[PDB]
């Protein structure tokens, strides 16, 4: 969770944060991609029957 | 409508599509401290004889 990793709780800080842009959606974005992949990669390994 | 504001589309095919997020905040600001405490008897300064 990139708002609590970075702010924590404090709500003064989420103003903050929404000034650097689209970081937080880089990294959920990139995650996802990798969230993915790793259950697709145990399919090809074993569900060949 | 969260989901079309998180995509930034107007369709939105098939998925799971992780948005928002889900912290449940507090309600009791339950504050502490000692028990202690000596006083300094103001009393004697504000009350001789
Ligand atoms: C200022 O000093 C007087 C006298 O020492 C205090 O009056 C005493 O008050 C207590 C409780 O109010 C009574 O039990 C005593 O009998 C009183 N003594 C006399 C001689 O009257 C007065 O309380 C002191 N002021 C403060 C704020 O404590």
């Amino acid at each position: 969770d990139c708002t609590m990793y970075i702010c924590g709780d404090s709500t003064e800080c989420s103003n903050l944060l929404l000034q650097y842009g689209s970081f937080c959606t880089q990294l959920k974005r990139a995650l996802t991609g990798i969230a993915v992949e790793q259950d697709k990669n145990t399919q090809e390994v074993f569900a060949q029957v | 409508s969260e989901t079309k504001c998180t995509l930034k589309s107007f369709t939105v095919e098939k998925g799971i599509y992780q948005t928002s997020n889900f912290r449940v905040q507090p309600t009791e600001s339950i504050v502490r401290f000692p028990n202690i405490t000596n006083l300094c008897p103001f009393d004697e300064v504000f009350n001789a004889t």
